[PDB]
């Protein structure tokens, strides 16, 4: 049962889908290792707040 | 004679399915077992529908041929044949009458003549 040229349409559709998918994975993997950059860059400010917020008796 | 006629060929597919038999019984050398002339079969038929010039009484016979598609495969032998013939076609998905009812696939469905048919009321 079914087609052939209707089985090609599906393959290629799937393929171009995987492409677009894996694209964004790598793309969103490129946005993890920039989360640190703005994660780090905030490390100091936090330290020098609890150090201030040491809390009077 | 000068009157307008309308002929509905309901299921030309079965005709071809028949004619194949007929031809295969007569042992006529057989694509898809259908005779080489299986095209000519429907060609010399639907051709006999037209609009006779007003020199002939402006008479006409409209043809509404049918074709039974398996799986909806429009690329099938018979269907390409009947299509390469008719002026336009209206393809009915069931893919739909299980939303838009009288399943009329606005996408594939064409009319060659079209627009020259509709009156100035429709046209605009």
């Amino acid at each position: 049962m079914a087609s052939l040229r209707d089985i090609k349409t599906r393959i290629n559709a799937t393929k171009k889908t995987s492409q677009i998918t894996k694209a964004m994975e790598m793309v969103s993997t490129s946005k993890l290792n920039r989360a640190e950059q703005n994660a780090k860059s905030f490390v100091p400010y936090m330290e020098k707040i609890q150090e201030v917020v040491a809390n009077v008796a | 004679k000068g009157k307008h006629v309308l002929v509905v060929y309901d299921d030309l597919s079965k005709q071809a399915a028949a004619y194949r038999e007929l031809s295969l019984l007569l042992r006529r050398p057989p694509r898809e077992a259908y005779p080489g002339d299986i095209f000519y079969l429907h060609s010399r038929l639907l051709e006999r529908a037209a609009k006779l010039s007003d020199a002939k009484g402006g008479g006409s016979l409209t043809a509404l041929p049918f074709v039974e598609t398996q799986a909806g495969d429009i690329s099938a032998y018979i269907p390409t044949n009947v299509i390469s013939i008719t002026d336009g076609q209206i393809f009915l998905q069931s893919d739909l009458f299980f939303g838009v009812r009288p399943a009329i696939n606005a996408g594939l469905s064409v009319s060659r003549v079209g627009g020259a048919a509709q009156i100035k009321a429709m046209k605009k």
